[PDB]
Order: C-alpha cells, then structure tokens, then sequence
C-alpha cells in the first residue's frame, strides 16, 4: 500500500477538498466524526481506502489532507463545519490577509512568510506514510493565492520529494463565475512555473460546469456549491482506482503511463456521463452505450473543445455502477464507425477500461440524482490546446498594454517573467500543434 | 475488436481494447528568486520614503 | 478594518451623512446601540464600527478641522453623540479657503493630533485594510491639510489601501473664486498619494437637483443626500456578505489597470429627491439603463466622449440575478464601442439582499471611465483663467508658496489628461 | 441589434453579406478583434474556431465549417474519397487521382498507368496537362508545393456552334442544421476556342477557368452562360434537359459529398455554430455523365447573381439563428 497527500491551495481548492473529502466519506461510510463502523482492524491497516486516510488509535480515519490558505475565511467554515472533527487543527493554515487576485503577492510577497509553515505540516503527514507515492493539489489558475503560492509550493516538493509524483486538479477561469479581471495574467504566470514540476494535471473550466449545471441540473443560477459537489464526482472517479481495490491506475506513477506518454503535454480531458437532475419527476435510466457516447459529446466535457480537430494519444474509461465488460465493447464498436476518434500514429487506437460495481454516491439532499451507472471518460486529446489559445489572446490583448502590470512589479515581481511565462505558453501550443495535423 | 489484459476482483474488472496498432531548481536558486523580488520591494519603499522625506 | 476621516466643511458634513445613513441600515441607534432584526446587519460591523462598554458600537471615524464650527454642528446634529469624543482633533482660526493653509501653515500645527487619533484606532484594528477620506478639493482645510493627512498616512502606513471620497468645486456651487487653484493643488497629491478616489462633482450634484428632481434651488443638504446614498452604495460590499468576497484592496487592483488612473465616475439609481418616498419600484432593466445614463453621473462627464477602462455595480435588493446578469450582459453588448475591447471581462456585478432606506429596488455605478478627462480639463480650464494673470495668487504666496508649485499642479493635471486621452484612442 | 465582425476583406461574397446585413439597421459591425459579436464573417487562414463560443450571452455564428478544408483542398479531397467507406474506390463520379510529392502513391500510380498500356487506349492526364508520365513527374519534383494527378476527361461535351469545352459551377450553403441548400442558378464557365484534339499544350482550349479566358466574349457574355441558356440547348441539340441529363447527378454529389463529412464537421450540440457556402466545379462528358473536379471552400460568385445570392444567405443562413421584427434554393433531402 502506498499513501497519497491531498494539498488544497485557496479558496477553490479548499472549497473542492470539502466537496471531495464529504463524498469519499460517504463512499466509503465513514462519518463526520471519523468513525469507521465498516473498518475492523482499529488503529491501523493497508487497505485501498488507507491510501487517503490514516487512523488512530480511538478509530478515528482522518485525511491525508493539508488545507493552505492565506485568508481565514474560508478555512474556518472547514474548522467550524460539519465535519470539523475529521481534520485535526494542524492540517488546517491559515495566513493573515490574502494574495488579493495577484500571482506575485502570493508566489513571492505573502508565500514566503508562510512556504516552510506549510512544508514542515506536510513533513508532519509524510513522516506517518510508511510508502509515500505523492501529492494531489487541488487549486485555481485565476486567485493569487491558487496561482502564486501553488506554484512555491510545487517548486518546493519537487527538491523535497524529488521521487514521488504531483497531480493537478486546477480550475480554469471562466467570466460567468471570475473574482477577477486578472486571472488570464495568473493562469499563465503559474502554468509556466508549475509546468516542469507537474506530472499530470486535470483542467476544469467553471464555464463548462456551470453550463453542465444550468443544462443538465436544471439551476439557473449555479453556485459554487453546486459546481462543486459535481466537480467532486469527476475528481472521485478519477481518484476512486487509488482508493478501492482494482488494477487500472493503482499508483499515481500509473496515470503518467496510461494518459502522459509527451510529459509537457500532461493536461488530459475529463468528460463525465450522466449529469441527472434528483428533481426530475420521470427519468429514463441510461444504458452503457448511451453513456459511453455521451463521452464524446463537448456539452458533458470539463473543458468545451472539439476532440473531432486534435489527435488522441491516450483514452481511459472509467465506470461506476452496472457495467460489464460485454456492453462496453460493444458501445465502442458503435461509436467507433459513427465519430470521428484519430489517435497519433505513434499510439495505438484503443481505449483502457476501468470497471468498479459500487455505483456513484450521491450527497444527500444534492442536487445530483442517483444513477444505475456512470462513467468518467479521461482522454489526452491535442483539442485542449484550444482552452490555451483562448486564455493566452486574453493576456496579449491585456499585456500589448502593460494593463494591470504594475501590481505585480510592485511586489517585486520583474516584468520579464510576463513575457518570459507567455514564451513557454506559445511554445505548448506548437508542441500540441505538431502533435496533432 | 481484441481484449486482452483482463482483471477482476469483488469491487469490479478492468481491462484494455485495442482497436488499430500504432506505425528541477535547487533549495538555493528558489531561495535567491524569492530574495531578489524582496530586495526590489525594498528598494521601491525606499524610494517612495526617500520622496516623502523631500 | 477601515478607518474613516472627515476632513473640513464639506467633509465633516457628508461624512455625518454617512454615518447616518450606514448607521440606520446597520439598526445602530443615535446612543450607539444596536436595535436590528437580523444576524445579516452585524456580519461584518467590524469594518467600519469599534465594539465597546456594554456592546455598544461606535463609528471608527476621526473628525477633523481647523474651524470649531462645524464639528459642534455635527456633535449636536441627530447621529452626533455616537461618534467617541477623543476622536474630534479642531484648531481654532480656519483655513480661510486657502490650500496653503491647509497643507502648510495652519493645518501643519494640527496634523501631528489627528495622527495620533489615527495610530489609536489603527492599533485596536485586527487587520487594517485601509483608509477612507471624505473632502471637498475647492476649500482649504479638507482639501489642504486632507491631502497632507493622505501623505503623512502614506509615510506611516505605506502598504495599505488610500481611499478618498473627494467632492470636486463648480462656479454653479461656489464658495470661492479660489477653488479651481485650491482643486488642481490637491488633484496632484491625490493623481499620486491615493489608490482610489471616488469624482463627487458638485455640478454633477447641482446638474441632477435642478434637471432630474425638479429642485429650482438645490442647498447642500439636497446635494448631500445624493452624496450619501452613493457612498452607502459603493461600500454595500464592505459592509455587507455577498458571492464576491469583497476587499479594498481587490477593488483596486481590479479597477486600477494605471496606477495614475485610479479616479471613478460614481453613478446611483434610482435618482430621488430628499424626504418623498417613490412608489413604484424600478424593473432591472430600467436600474440597468438608468446607472448607466449620464444623467444618473455623480461625475459631470459624458462617458459617450471617453471609453470604460472598468467597471464595477452593485444592485441592492430581492430580485433575479438572472436578470441582472442579462441587462448587464445587454448593456456591454448593445454599447461595446464605449467599453474598452483590450481588457476582458471588465465589468462585474454584486448583488445585495438588504436594499437602503427608501427604496426596494437601486443599483450603485463606479466606473474608471476615459472621459473624467474633462472632469479636470474644466478645472484645468479654470486654472489657467487665473493663473495666465497670477490672480489671486497673493493668498498663497503670502503663506509661503511659489509660483513654481502651481506650474507643476497644472502640468501633471494636463499630463493626467493626455494620459487619459492615451487609452481612450487605443 | 445583432453584432458582427468582417475578418476576409477579399471576399466578394460577404463584402455584399456586411453590405446587405448593415442596410437593414438591426446589424451593426464591430472592430476586428472585438470579441463580443454574434456574426462572424471570418479569415481563410487559421480561423481561430477554439475562441467562439465562449462569450457568456451571445449566440455565436461563423461562415465556415471547421474541417471542411478536407473537401477544399486537392489532396485531401482524394484522400477522403479513396479512404471513406461511403465513397470508396468503387465511386463512379470521381476522375481516377493520385496524390503525389515532389523529392505518395507513386507505385500505384504507375500501375493504372502500365495497365492503360495493355490495350494501349487514351492516356492523358493532369496536375498542367501532359500524355507522358515522366514529363509530368518532373514537373511535379521541381515545384515545391503538392498538387494531385488526375485522370484527364479526353471526350468532354461539347457546345455548338464552337466545339467548347466548358465546366459547371453551383453553389452550395450548408447552414447550422446541416441542411444542404443548392442554388437554382449555376453557371458554364466556357472556352471561346475549338477543343483541340491532337495537341494537349494549347491553353484556352483546355482549361475554361474564370481568370484565364481573359476571343473572350465570343458566344455569350464574358464566358458565362447560365441555366436558361444551356437548358434550351440541351432541349434542342439533344432533346433531353438540365435537370434530367445532368441535375440529378450533381445533386448526388453534392449531397453524397457533405453527407461523408457531416460528422466531423456538424456544429449541431456545439458551442458556436457554423455554415458556409461551398462552390463544387463540375465536368459533363459527351455521353452526359457529371464529374466531380473540386470541391471550393471560398467561392467566387458569378456577376449577375450576388444580389439574389448574398440575400438567400442572409436568409437562411444568418436570419434563421438571428431573427428580425418564394426560396431561391432547392434543399437535397437526407
Ligand atoms: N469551481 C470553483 N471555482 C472557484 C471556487 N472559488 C473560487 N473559484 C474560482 O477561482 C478563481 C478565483 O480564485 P480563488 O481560489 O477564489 O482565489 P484564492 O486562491 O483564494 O486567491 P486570493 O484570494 O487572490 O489570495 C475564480 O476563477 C473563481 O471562479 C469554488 O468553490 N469552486
Ligand atoms: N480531370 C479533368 N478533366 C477535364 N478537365 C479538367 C480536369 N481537371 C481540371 N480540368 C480543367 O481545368 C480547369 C481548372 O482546374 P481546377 O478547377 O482544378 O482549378 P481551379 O481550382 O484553379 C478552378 P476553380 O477553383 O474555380 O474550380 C477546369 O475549368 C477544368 O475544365
Ligand atoms: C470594495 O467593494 C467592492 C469590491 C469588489 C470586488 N471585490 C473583489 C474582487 C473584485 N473584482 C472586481 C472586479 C471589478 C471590475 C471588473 C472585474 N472583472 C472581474 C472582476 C472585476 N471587483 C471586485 C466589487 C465591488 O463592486 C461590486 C465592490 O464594491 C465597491
Ligand atoms: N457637496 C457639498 N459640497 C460642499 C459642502 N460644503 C462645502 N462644499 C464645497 O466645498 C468647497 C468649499 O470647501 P469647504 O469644505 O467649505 O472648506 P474647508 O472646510 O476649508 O475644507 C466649495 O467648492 C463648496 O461647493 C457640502 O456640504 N456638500
Ligand atoms: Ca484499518
Ligand atoms: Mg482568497
Ligand atoms: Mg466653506
């Protein structure tokens, strides 16, 4: 058994982690308390869930989880919410005053009075994992905090942790539901810094979950809550293989293999079926074929692009609920004859499928109803360059006038770490360029 | 059209179908990067004190 | 945190109104009392209130002025005994309407006391975020030794947020022939000592009371409540929970793409005269197309003329934020010319359940517009008239001033301007 | 009022759409890189398709098919026809092409070529028109850019008095549900000299291009005889008509062409939405048998027909998604 640590930076991260950490506990029926009914050996154990939690000695599972945020606000609603007793105070830092929407006061001003706190209480979680495989940071590109500290803090785990590998779970700005007008300048600064010390990162776009929201839940005006506790299905299938018992994708090292053969390119697409309404009056449950093409339709991606332009060098099914392989293969065949699914030449075309019976868990109460089955479709296709070239032609329109700059070189922050960002960022374009013509 | 590498346990089974064959910075340098954008603080304090002194 | 100053005639008496008016939407009474019904009103009276004896609430508000007058009419007027007595700093001879005795002379003897009322309330502050000042730029105490108060505060507390609330002169409502020079003087403390200053121009202010209201003689206290209402409207965010998780700082950085250009058009609807309450209540599209009319301005500018760099609303009240959402959606794409296309996503939105006194439905506008350009080209304008004659000027050089001092207040004026005109071509 | 942007100043075509589409007064233009339109009459060369549909409340529209260049372009076109299995080889109405590059199909090129040897019959073909292979190959090798070869339609019809060799152009709007309009006019594009047998270099003669015919203006006005005309011709020189002799046949094309593609390119439950206009180039040889030439991504109209052209597409193409305050086209049924 080998042990993950879950990192949640800013608001969005930390606001995710509760989304997540509530739904793994349901999923696994531990209570807001951190009892375990289902769990018999006490005070210890390597089983698949103890990859998330470790135990004491009173029964209690508590998080392999550090929460950083540089504004109490937000993690006090954890240390006073209904699962406060889960965590214990030490995982939970808070700062003084924010990083106020800019990538430099959080990397450089307010993150370095506050790096060696956070790295010290993740010591504090590494040194209770007999075999550490790595880390899980959860945050956005658009906050100064998600953006600025994030980036120290990945920079800092690659020199202490050299072996052990980091996955993303970054959120992607969207005007409909943005804090501010700078987070293209953010998102860019902290993908050039991140970039290197990154193995694998899930991109979600707020615009495509707040559409999914709207379309598909029936909520006019969607709030964090509800993005989240829908983002925290697609973070729980992707995670669910390094929690339960399975063999696809047991070791985050397997993620890299299975989804990132070019290790720049390291951002794959996450499309989730099926998103029901728990109001619905009269549902129709949906069928393995049904949901399986529902995988590639754009309206239930993470981030809206088009798969049909852009080449495939990986693609992973994972199901929840009543599926069998028989159905699966199937529901390939078919849609392989009616969409258009181009793989690099360098690739074989084919398609890794991870099955688990228990079937997706629902929040009580939510806002999502529950399914005989579900899948989470992870495929690294070059079409997500798209949401690239978008957020970099909102920094050149902004940077052609050194708008906002100033903020940022007033933190001590030079002007050339712009440009230089903005270099590497037209230089991931054309690696997804060649990759897929 | 071929499946291969099947598992299974009592939680659920996986697999692979293939369809069509193919054809770091040190502890130092982060710490000088962090140093050097607080020295440029520094200087730019210094400079809006120096004014309000004049 | 934030620590309020009111500084002078105009000052001291929009800044009662404030208080007032915040004081009421908070349910804290004359004797400082809270006497509400809802948990929503107390959520964040850290911000501009102290907590005290008896948990009572007082105002984190200095009172300052080299004139005895008016701070005794504020100490008397309705809301006057919530304010802590320590905190009213006064000399005794007045400013006279003279800049050079506000900033050199006269309120140079007195700046030291304010500060200390300053550190005192600065200290108890859990977090300080900032500052807010409110003054006129057209008399000498607010505008002189307010700009002096900004830059000695600047010195002590150089890191934090600067805010003005700054109550621009007009020949419509003039005290002075010496405004204009009084103005210009304090335009350039502010152009460099201050993140954000909200453009109150009394002509805009004369302009509504007169045009819209139907006032044929608007006083100060008609003026006034268009005053206050705004300032009620603009910090609704600080004072009350939202979505946006709202922040001084933020604001700024948001709204401030230049450093220099950091001077909004403030804007309110529904425009309503004092006293008679309006029955009917506006739909969102007429709070919409009303905050966005140059005859709803705070600022007497035409924002047709110039372009919005940024912009930031706030909608008071229980309505649909789908609307909202929409109207601010059609206002942006039905007028896109007059938003600048090189910086996305400019304009945001807040909603806020608790509507002010009054109304059920109103909506606050803060814009950095292009266009406040000619805000100081009138009183560039103004400027020159006199100072082509070195008219008046007696005054000033009499206190120790040189006519140096002015020539560098018209040029970085003049260069704030053409640096307005920069943006509104690009 | 709708909003609009005009990213292809060179287009004929949608320089009279904007032209048309302001005249109405419920459409105003935009800058060229303002984001915030709902039309957009975009550039030929790297579209950015990945920006539109990302602008919250606006419904977003654009004059081209992401993909369609699969169609548009000479090499691919070849590729999609030999490849798919809805065309396939078997394909009746496609010339006999090969891809070839300069220093590839060049081994199964030489093998059609060898077996039109056999029986030793007719064997001219085209990239710029030769009877050797290699005189034509070494063409090819000594350009730089990739154009196809293709097989040469010796015995083409001819129009009388004249014996001219001629080519049909029609035009095609596909719109945003994917139905496929085709324009009721068309137009000959005809050579002004005699088809000239013997000798293949003579240029006139065998390539009825718009440009290069500039003897023009000899049987009709500037080379262009329309569908009146040549229905009236085909009624008395050979008693048939258009629409049976040669219509139903490019209406299968057309149709059996956009019907292979729609899958890539349908914008159906995208976030933008697309349509174009399409110009397919056809070739009738002497028996009356239609042939497929080139598919035409960014169509030059002919002269006489803009107005009713340019309106049909604002129609519906345009008003359909952006509705205001007897058809010209026959819709080909899927
Ligand atoms: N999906 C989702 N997005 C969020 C949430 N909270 C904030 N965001 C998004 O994150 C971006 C702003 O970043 P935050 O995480 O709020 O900021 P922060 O990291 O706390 O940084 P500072 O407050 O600037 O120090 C915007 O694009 C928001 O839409 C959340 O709970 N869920
Ligand atoms: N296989 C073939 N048989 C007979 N004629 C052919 C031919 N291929 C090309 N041509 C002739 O060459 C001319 C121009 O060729 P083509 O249409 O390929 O280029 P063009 O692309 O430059 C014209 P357009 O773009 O307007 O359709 C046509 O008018 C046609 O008559
Ligand atoms: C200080 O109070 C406010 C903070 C904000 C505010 N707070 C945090 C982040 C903000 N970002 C913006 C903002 C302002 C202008 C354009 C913008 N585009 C995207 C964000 C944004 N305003 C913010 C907005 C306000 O008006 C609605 C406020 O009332 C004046
Ligand atoms: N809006 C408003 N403007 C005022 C008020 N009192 C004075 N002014 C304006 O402020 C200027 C005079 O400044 P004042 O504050 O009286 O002088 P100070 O006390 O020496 O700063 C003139 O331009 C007046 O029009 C007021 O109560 N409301
Ligand atoms: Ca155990
Ligand atoms: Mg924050
Ligand atoms: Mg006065």
């Amino acid at each position: 058994m080998r042990e993950c640590i879950s990192i949640h930076v800013g608001q969005a991260g930390v606001q995710i982690g509760n989304a997540c950490w509530e739904l793994y506990c349901l999923e696994h029926g531990i209570q807001p308390d951190g009892q375990m009914p289902s769990d018999k050996t006490i005070g210890g154990g390597d089983d698949s869930f103890n990859t998330f939690f470790s135990e004491t000695g009173a029964g209690k599972h508590v998080p392999r989880a550090v929460f950083v945020d540089l504004e109490p606000t937000v993690i006090d609603e954890v240390r006073t919410g209904t699962y406060r007793q889960l965590f214990h105070p030490e995982q939970l830092i808070t700062g003084k005053e924010d990083a106020a929407n800019n990538y430099a006061r959080g990397h450089y001003t307010i993150g370095k009075e506050i790096i060696d706190l956070v790295l010290d209480r993740i010591r504090k979680l590494a040194d209770q994992c007999t075999g550490l495989q790595g880390f899980l940071v959860f945050h956005s590109f658009g906050g100064g905090t998600g953006s600025g500290f994030t980036s120290l803090l990945m920079e800092r785990l690659s020199v202490d942790y050299g072996k052990k590998s980091k996955l993303e779970f970054s959120i992607y700005p969207a005007p409909q539901v943005s804090t501010a007008v700078v987070e293209p300048y953010n998102s860019i600064l902290t993908t050039h810094t991140t970039l290197e010390h990154s193995d694998c990162a899930f991109m979600v776009d707020n615009e495509a979950i707040y559409d999914i929201c709207r379309r598909n839940l029936d909520i006019e005006r969607p709030t964090y809550t509800n993005l989240n506790r829908l983002i925290s299905q697609i973070v729980s299938s992707i995670t669910a293989s390094l929690r339960f018992d399975g063999a696809l994708n047991v070791d985050l090292t397997e993620f890299q293999t299975n989804l990132v053969p070019y290790p720049r390119i390291h951002f794959p697409l996450a499309t989730y079926a099926p998103v029901i309404s728990a109001e619905k009056a009269y549902h129709e449950q949906l069928s393995v074929a049904e949901i399986t093409n529902a995988c590639f339709e754009p309206a239930n991606q993470m981030v809206k692009c088009d798969p049909r332009h852009g080449k495939y060098m990986a693609c992973c099914l994972l199901y929840r609920g009543d599926v069998v392989p028989k159905d699966v293969n199937a529901a390939i065949a078919t849609i392989k004859t009616k969409r258009s699914i181009q793989f690099v030449d360098w690739c074989p075309t084919g398609f890794k499928v991870g099955i688990n019976y228990q079937p997706p868990t629902v929040v009580p109460g939510g806002d999502l109803a529950k399914v005989q089955r579900a899948v989470c479709m992870l495929s690294n296709t070059t079409a997500i360059a798209e949401a690239w070239a978008r957020l970099d032609h909102k920094f050149d329109l902004m940077y052609a006038k050194r708008a906002f700059v100033h903020w940022y070189v007033g933190e001590g922050m030079e002007e050339g770490e712009f440009s230089e960002a903005r270099e590497d960022m037209a230089a991931l374009e054309k690696d997804y360029e060649e990759v897929g013509v | 059209m071929e499946v291969i590498e099947l598992n299974k346990c009592t939680s659920g089974q996986s697999f692979e179908v293939i369809l069509k064959p193919p054809s770091d910075p040190s502890l130092e340098e982060i710490q000088k990067k962090l140093e050097a954008a607080e020295e440029r603080r520094k200087y730019q304090e210094a400079e809006l004190l120096k004014h309000l002194a004049e | 945190e934030i620590v309020h100053i009111q500084a002078g005639q105009c000052g001291n008496q929009i800044g009662a109104k404030f208080w007032e008016v915040i004081s009421d939407e908070h349910g804290i009474d004359p004797t400082g009392s809270y006497h509400g019904d809802s948990d929503l009103q107390l959520e964040r009276i850290n911000v501009y209130y102290n907590e005290a004896t008896g948990n009572k609430y007082v105002p984190r508000a200095i009172l300052v002025d080299l004139e005895p007058g008016t701070m005794d009419s504020v100490r008397s007027g309705p809301f006057g005994q919530i304010f802590r007595p320590d905190n009213f700093v006064f000399g005794q001879s007045g400013a006279g309407n003279n800049w050079a005795k506000g900033h050199y002379t006269e309120g140079a003897e007195l700046v030291d006391s304010v500060l200390d009322v300053v550190r005192k309330e600065s200290e108890s502050c859990d977090c300080l975020q900032g500052f807010q000042l409110t003054h006129s730029l057209g008399g000498g105490t607010g505008s002189g030794m307010g700009t002096l108060l900004i830059s000695k505060i600047r010195e002590e507390y150089p890191d934090r947020i600067m805010n003005t609330f700054s109550v621009m002169p007009s020949p419509k409502v003039s005290d002075t022939v010496v405004e204009p020079y009084n103005a210009t003087l304090s335009v350039h403390q502010l152009v460099e000592n201050t993140d954000e200053t909200y453009c109150i121009d009394n002509e805009a202010l004369y302009d509504i009371c007169f045009r819209t209201l139907k006032l044929t003689t608007p006083t100060y206290g008609d003026l006034n409540h268009l005053v206050s209402a705004t300032m009620s409207g603009v910090t609704t965010c600080l004072r009350f929970p939202g979505q946006l998780n709202a922040d001084l700082r933020k604001l700024a950085v948001n709204m401030v793409p230049f450093p220099r250009l950091h001077f909004f058009m403030p804007g309110f609807a529904p425009l309503t005269s004092r006293g008679s309450q309006q029955y009917r209540a506006l739909t969102v599209p007429e709070l919409t197309q009303q905050m966005f009319d140059s005859k709803n301005m705070m600022a007497a500018c035409d924002p047709r003329h110039g372009r919005y760099l940024t912009v930031a609303a706030i909608f008071r009240g229980r309505m649909s934020m789908k609307e909202v959402d929409e109207q601010m959606l059609n206002v942006q794409n039905k007028n896109s010319s007059y938003f600048v296309e090189w910086i996305p996503n400019n304009v945001k939105t807040a909603v806020c359940d608790i509507p002010p006194r009054g109304l059920k439905m109103s909506a606050t506008f803060i814009g950095n517009s292009t266009a406040i350009q000619e805000l100081f080209k009138r009183i560039s304008e103004q400027f020159t008239a006199m100072f082509r004659r070195k008219a008046f000027l007696h005054w000033y050089t009499g206190e120790g001033m040189d006519e140096m001092e002015f020539t560098e207040a018209e040029s970085n004026m003049n260069d704030l301007v053409s640096e307005y005109q920069q943006y509104q071509d690009a | 009022m709708y909003t609009f942007v005009v990213r292809d100043e060179n287009s004929s075509v949608y320089a009279e759409v904007s032209r048309l589409l302001l005249a109405t007064g419920q459409w105003k233009r935009l800058r060229k890189d303002n984001p915030r339109f709902n039309l957009m009459l975009g550039e030929r060369n790297r579209l950015p398709f990945g920006r539109l549909g990302h602008e919250p409340g606006l419904v977003q529209l654009v004059n081209y098919y992401r993909g369609a260049d699969k169609l548009c372009r000479k090499a691919s076109l070849v590729k999609l026809i030999k490849t798919s299995p809805e065309l396939s080889e078997s394909c009746t109405w496609f010339p006999e092409s090969y891809v070839i590059y300069p220093t590839d199909e060049r081994e199964v090129f030489l093998a059609a070529y060898n077996r039109r040897r056999e029986g030793r019959e007719g064997n001219v073909w085209i990239a710029l028109i030769s009877s050797e292979a290699s005189e034509l190959l070494d063409f090819i090798d000594e350009q730089g850019q990739v154009h196809v070869i293709q097989k040469y339609l010796e015995k083409p019809l001819l129009l009388e008095p004249g014996h001219r060799k001629f080519d049909i152009r029609s035009w095609v709007l596909v719109d945003h549900l994917y139905n496929i309009y085709l324009y009721r006019e068309g137009v000959l594009r005809t050579s002004s000299e005699p088809y000239n047998s013997a000798n293949f270099q003579d240029k006139t003669c065998h390539l009825t291009n718009h440009c290069i015919q500039k003897n023009y203006g000899r049987y009709e006005e500037g080379n262009e005889m329309f569908f009146e005309e040549f229905n009236q011709y085909l009624m008395d020189a050979l008693n048939t008509t258009l629409e049976n002799s040669i219509l139903l046949q490019i209406k299968h094309i057309i149709r059996s062409c956009l019907m292979c593609i729609e899958p890539a390119i349908s914008t159906k439950h995208l976030h933008y939405q697309s349509f174009q206009l399409f110009g397919f180039d056809f070739m009738v040889d002497e028996e009356l048998k239609v042939w497929l030439i080139e598919v035409n991504g960014a169509p030059a109209c002919a002269q006489k027909l803009y107005a009713e052209l340019c309106q049909g597409i604002v129609d519906v193409a345009i008003s359909s998604v952006f509705p205001l305050a007897t058809s010209i086209f026959i819709k080909l049924h899927h």
